[PDB]
């Protein structure tokens, strides 16, 4: 089981990335319905989209997906382009801490509102 | 060639030199649209901060994306995002068995793709402006 | 001493269907081998076999082995032993349903448009055999039993050393075969691998005329080794033309077609085959069926175009169903290289060369024989031969169709069974001076400082023409003597070719000029045996003398080497065995 | 015609790095003749232009070379396929692989993935066969197009993801194989077969590219294969 590898094996990666690439497409699918039924944006009608249970639970579940799906996404990446073992891990470091800041800056922006 | 021993044999590997279909072009694409997306998300995190935090705030994001040089940066992000969407659907499709394994029936969903984020990128472009 | 030295209790020249069977049966008892060869083991000539594995099984219907040597006996013209055949033939199915359990993708029965039976492997109507027994797996039976093999000695860990060129066997002191010399292909280094057990399954050489079906390898490096080094060579004149060669190709295509309901036609619509066998058809024997069609061509009658006289082999009419299901294989090598889809149209076929019944003798454990001042068998120490390369006197002039590859795995795995036992029997060999060894490294020696010599590629040309021309379907003396004084010619003038490339790391030319020197010695032992048979035999046909001699020339002709030195021919034969046997009369 | 040839070139003794070489063999403009000939010809006129060569006929697998930046057999690709006047027809080794000499690669790696998944059947021997093994039409069927692979390489060279991993990825061919036991009546290793395929990389780095198919001489379809290991995979491993 590779430690940068957020699976436990490959098919555990397959996995987390279909499940999560569909929670995405809904999420995004709602926020775009949004937008195109939006015309001119107020600042009333923008907090009033956000003020809701719904929109914050579900803007939060995709920021949690991104940081699973981002997670094994641009691993496989760097397992295909940096080779040398410490430059990646540094990658994978920055990587990570950056996906879970999302969604703690999420968290903070969504409370807020 | 280490410390005190020679000779690593060369490998053909000019992309140049290698022709390659166009359902290798559509994967590739799907690959660096997603690293795009990924840095992506915090620029948007960022303006929905900015967004939210108060009126002033609402008002020094809605001028931001005022800039025509930021419209057409925060067009490429929802074009990419766009592309990665689409592509990863045929993706999941071909995995699981609403599309073909054929290399014909993978062309063709290939450009059915591009077709698609085309038209959808044109609609962001709309978005943005 | 500067020259590297690898030891084995066995030492198998050649990767090919025989080869394998060997060095996995010999690796079965516990004894050290190493496995050569020239390209990577599944590129061997046997990748190419179609029509398939004819072993009495029953499946298709009730059989039984002894009809399996009549058909076979009768298809040799009596000039195959009945003890070696008896011996393949009996010992068939168990070495086949061996190959199956190895996981063999053999053909299955059951449900078909108008058949129907269990799992067996499907056999099919093949040429020489009253009725089906040809085991087969879509058209490609070769490339399956190559490749399961090569799976094989994956699964038993056989040390193979790949594209490793045998240069010439090395002598012992006491005349005895003590390993080999051989060349890394990639690197280029020399090194003598010596052995208790030198196995040779270079298979055949039919590089020797200009349209063959075999491969750029067979060049028949085999026969060459055993020449310069003192080894006869039986029947050496006895080649097979196959009956369906792509005319203008020289490509192979499956007498199953015929099987499977092939017609042979001439362009006045008939099918002279039904003439020529009036009861046989176009299941006739090997031999026979090219004359035929050949013969159509001699009267002007044979029918021509861009590919060149050629005779239609018509397909069509069967299913393209049962076409793609059990020739696959076929539809493609006719619209690749003869453009013609067979599903519609007959395909431009003619006699090409195709297997060599000649080879190294040998008893039924595989070893090689020579014989006594006196002509009596001795065998040779530290020397055996399986497969194509070899004489076992089973094909003997003519021989049956998809019994080759039967051939391979029974005599093969015949050869490791009984290794161990034969060690013992020849007892310990001594080791071999530097002279001996020094010996071996001669051919490469003069090629590599001779550069200012002649061109091989027209040696190569020249040598493949006289044998085409006059060593062809139909021959005669006055033919034989010209491209017999023509060879010797060409042989001095090969003396003298250069090696341009003297490189290292892979080098084709320097591996194909070194096959050039067996071309050589193969080509002409061919001939001087050609010549020599005052008998019109299987494949051997004189206008001269247009009846087989029953009391003369019922033996087996024994080209009689001297290394480089002058030549020699002799005589041998076999008609005893268990059930008995009588010759007869021929009729197809 | 005459014919102008860009060949790839290379000899660690004489040369340090490849060069490319201008070769002209005229020839009749009769009929058209397979990439093969034409090597075989222009090494009459030059010995030291090595390359593999057999069968012949499409059979074998050793000509796989990379021509005007598409893999194939040199023995069937014609001519007529790569002549485009005014422009020289471009023949390389096979990408990725390490370079022995002028067009001949090494193929160490790639033999090495197809031993990784045990390209032999395994019968744990339990119920033995009075002859041979129960094989319906049906089951026999589905080896088809999983068995007639030649090893030539022309798949796995053309896929990036083996390019990265080399010795990681098992490759088009590999998975390829590793599909014809995990599908095969005769075998019963099946589920341990797929225990050792669950990593993340033996199969999992296939991104449906379909190079592989795109070149295979004998019209073989590896992603199709692939495709069903990861379902097996998913229905022992979910
Ligand atoms: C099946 C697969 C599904 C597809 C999935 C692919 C998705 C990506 C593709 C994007 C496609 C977008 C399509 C939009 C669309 O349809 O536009 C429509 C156009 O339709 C036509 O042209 C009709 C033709 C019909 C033909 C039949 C509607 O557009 P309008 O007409 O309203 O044009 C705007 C107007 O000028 C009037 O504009 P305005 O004046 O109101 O603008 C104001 C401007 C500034 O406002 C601010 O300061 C607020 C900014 C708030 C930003 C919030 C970002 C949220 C980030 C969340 C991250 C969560 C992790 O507003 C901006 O220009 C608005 C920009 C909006 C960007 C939205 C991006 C979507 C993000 C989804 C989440 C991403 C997830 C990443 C993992
Ligand atoms: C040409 C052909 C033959 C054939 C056939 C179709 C074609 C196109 N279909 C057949 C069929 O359906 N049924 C049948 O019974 N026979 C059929 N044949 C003939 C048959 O293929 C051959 O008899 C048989 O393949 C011979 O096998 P064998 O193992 O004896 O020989 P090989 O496969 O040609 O391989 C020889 C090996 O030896 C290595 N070698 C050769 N020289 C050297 C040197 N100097 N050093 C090291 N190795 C050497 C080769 O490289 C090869 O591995
Ligand atoms: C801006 C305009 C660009 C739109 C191109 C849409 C794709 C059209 C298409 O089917 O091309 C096929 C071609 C191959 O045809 P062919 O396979 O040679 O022949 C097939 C004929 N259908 O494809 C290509 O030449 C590569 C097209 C890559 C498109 C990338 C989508 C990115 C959108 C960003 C905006
Ligand atoms: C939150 C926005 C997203 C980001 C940042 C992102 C990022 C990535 C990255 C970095 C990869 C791996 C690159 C590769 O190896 O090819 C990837 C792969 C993938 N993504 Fe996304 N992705 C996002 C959204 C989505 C969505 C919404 C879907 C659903 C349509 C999706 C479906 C896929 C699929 C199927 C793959 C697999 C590609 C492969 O295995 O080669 N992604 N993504
Ligand atoms: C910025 C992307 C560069 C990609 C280069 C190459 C050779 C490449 C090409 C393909 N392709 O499908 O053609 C796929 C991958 N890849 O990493 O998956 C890949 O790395
Ligand atoms: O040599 C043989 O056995 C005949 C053969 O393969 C064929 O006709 O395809
Ligand atoms: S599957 Fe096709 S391309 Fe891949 S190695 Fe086998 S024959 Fe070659
Ligand atoms: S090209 Fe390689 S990525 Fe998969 S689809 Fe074929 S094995
Ligand atoms: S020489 Fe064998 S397939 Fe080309
Ligand atoms: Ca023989
Ligand atoms: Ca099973």
């Amino acid at each position: 089981s590779n430690a940068s590898a957020l699976g436990r094996n490959g098919v555990h990666d397959f996995i987390l990335v279909r499940a999560t690439a569909i929670v995405l497409t809904l999420y995004i699918i709602y926020m775009v319905g949004f937008f195109a039924t939006s015309g001119e944006l107020t600042y009333e009608v923008w907090i009033g989209f956000f003020a809701s249970a719904f929109t914050k639970v579900f803007t939060l579940l995709a920021l949690f997906s991104i940081l699973i799906h981002a997670w094994i996404g641009m691993w496989q990446v760097l397992t295909d382009y940096v080779k040398p073992l410490a430059l990646r891990l540094m990658l994978q470091l920055v990587i990570v801490v950056a996906l879970v800041v999302y969604v703690i800056y999420g968290f903070v922006v969504v409370w807020g509102v | 060639m280490i410390r005190n021993v020679k000779k690593q044999r060369p490998v053909n590997l000019d992309l140049q030199t290698i022709r390659f279909p166009i359902t290798a072009i559509a994967s590739i694409l799907h690959r660096v649209s997603g690293v795009i997306t990924f840095v992506a998300v915090g620029i948007l995190l960022w303006l929905l901060g900015t967004s939210l935090s108060s009126p002033e705030g609402f008002e020094q994001a809605s001028a931001i994306m005022g800039s025509f040089f930021v419209k057409f940066i925060m067009w490429g992000i929802l074009t990419a995002l766009a592309y990665h969407v689409v592509v990863g659907i045929r993706h999941m499709m071909m995995d699981f068995g609403y599309l073909e394994e054929t290399f014909e029936a993978g062309k063709r969903s290939a450009k059915i793709s591009f077709v698609i984020t085309v038209v959808l990128s044109l609609l962001a472009g709309v978005l943005v402006w | 001493m500067k020259l590297p030295v690898r030891e084995f209790d066995a030492v198998v020249i050649g990767a090919g269907g025989a080869g394998m069977r060997a060095a996995l049966q010999i690796s079965q008892s516990g004894q050290t081998c190493a496995l050569l060869s020239k390209v990577f083991p599944t590129r061997s000539h046997t990748v190419s076999a179609q029509g398939g594995i004819t072993v009495a099984l029953g499946n298709t219907h009730e059989d039984n082995w002894e009809w399996h040597m009549y058909d076979t006996v009768k298809g040799s013209d009596y000039i195959g032993d009945q003890d070696a055949i008896e011996y393949m033939c009996k010992t068939g199915p168990e070495a086949i349903l061996e190959l199956e359990h190895m996981g063999l993708p053999f053909s299955r029965l059951d449900d078909g448009r108008i058949y129907q039976r269990p799992f067996g492997g499907q056999s099919k109507n093949f040429g020489g055999e009253q009725a089906a027994r040809t085991a087969a797996a879509a058209d490609r039976t070769g490339h399956a039993l190559l490749h399961t093999l090569y799976q094989q000695n994956l699964k038993n860990h056989t040390t193979i050393f790949s594209e490793w060129y045998a240069l010439d066997l090395v002598k012992n002191q006491d005349g005895a075969v003590v390993g080999c010399t051989a060349l890394c292909i990639e690197t280029g280094e020399v090194v003598y691998f010596k052995a208790r057990a030198t196995v040779l399954a270079t298979g055949g050489a039919g590089r020797i005329y200009q349209s063959t079906t075999n491969a750029h390898i067979n060049t028949g490096d085999g026969v060459g080794m055993a020449i310069r080094a003192g080894v006869p060579v039986q029947d050496m004149e006895m080649w097979q033309f196959h009956p369906t060669g792509i005319a203008g190709a020289g490509v192979l295509v499956t007498e199953g077609c015929r099987g499977e309901g092939g017609y042979l036609l001439n362009k006045h619509g008939e099918r002279f085959m039904e003439r020529y066998a009036p009861n046989a058809k176009d299941l006739a024997g090997r031999d026979v069926v090219a004359r035929s069609i050949m013969i159509e061509i001699r009267e002007g009658r044979g029918c021509d175009g861009p590919w060149g006289p050629h005779a239609k082999l018509k397909l069509d009419h069967l299913g393209k169903e049962v076409l793609e299901s059990r020739l696959p294989g076929i539809l493609e090598l006719s619209r690749t290289f003869a453009h013609v889809d067979p599903v519609k149209e007959p395909i431009p076929v003619i006699p090409t060369c195709h297997y060599m019944m000649g080879g190294i003798p040998t008893k039924v454990t595989g070893q090689a024989l020579t014989v006594n001042e006196k002509g009596e068998d001795v065998v040779v120490p530290g020397l055996f031969a399986v497969g194509e390369i070899a004489c076992v006197s089973v094909h003997g002039a003519n021989r049956l169709g998809g019994n080759s590859l039967l051939d391979l795995v029974v005599f093969g795995r015949a050869a490791g069974l009984h290794l161990q036992e034969s060690i013992a029997e020849q007892g310990a060999l001594r080791d071999a001076s530097e002279s001996d060894v020094e010996a071996s490294l001669d051919r490469l020696n003069r090629w590599n400082n001779n550069r200012n010599g002649e061109d091989p590629v027209a040696i190569r040309k020249a040598l493949q023409e006289c044998m085409q021309h006059n060593f062809s379907v139909f021959r005669e003396g006055d033919a034989m003597a010209k491209g017999l004084e023509q060879l010797k010619v060409i042989r001095e003038r090969l003396k003298n070719a250069r090696l341009d490339d003297t490189s290292s790391e892979f080098n084709t030319q320097r591996v194909e000029c070194l096959e050039l020197d067996n071309l050589m010695e193969t080509a002409y032992a061919t001939a001087v045996s050609a010549n020599f048979r005052t008998e019109s035999r299987g494949a051997h046909s004189r206008f001269d003398f247009p009846d087989r001699d029953d009391e003369n020339w019922l033996c087996h002709s024994l080209y009689l080497p001297e290394s480089e030195s002058m030549t020699r021919r002799s005589v041998n034969m076999e008609p005893k065995l268990r059930p008995a046997f009588p010759p007869k009369i021929r009729t197809y | 015609m005459r014919l102008e040839f860009s060949i790839y070139r290379y000899n660690p003794d004489v040369d340090d790095a490849p060069r490319m070489q201008d070769y002209t063999l005229e020839a009749d403009e009769g009929r058209d003749m397979m990439l093969l000939d034409a090597l075989i010809q222009l090494k009459e006129k030059d010995p030291s232009l090595s390359f593999r060569r057999s069968c012949r006929e499409g059979v074998c697998g050793s000509d796989g070379l990379n021509m005007n930046g598409k893999n194939g057999l040199a023995c069937i690709t014609p001519i007529s396929a790569l002549n485009q006047p005014g422009k020289k027809i471009v023949i390389r080794p096979l990408p990725g692989l390490p370079v022995i000499r002028d067009l001949v690669v090494d193929m160490g790696q790639f033999y090495a993935q197809y031993e990784k998944i045990k390209p032999y059947l395994l019968n744990n021997g339990q119920n033995p066969p009075a002859r041979e093994h129960l094989q319906m039409p049906e089951q026999r069927e589905k080896l088809d197009g999983l068995y007639e692979c030649i090893l030539c390489a022309c798949c796995s060279t053309s896929c990036p993801s083996f390019w990265w991993n080399p010795d990681k990825f098992i490759g088009p061919a590999g998975l390829l194989a590793a599909y014809r036991f995990l599908i095969d009546s005769r075998d019963t290793e099946t589920d341990s077969r797929l225990d050792g395929l669950s990593d993340a990389f033996s199969v999992f780095r296939c991104h449906s590219i379909m190079n592989c198919v795109s070149v295979c001489p004998k019209g073989l379809n590896p992603t199709r294969a692939i495709g069903h290991i990861k379902s097996m995979l998913l229905q022992r491993n979910a």
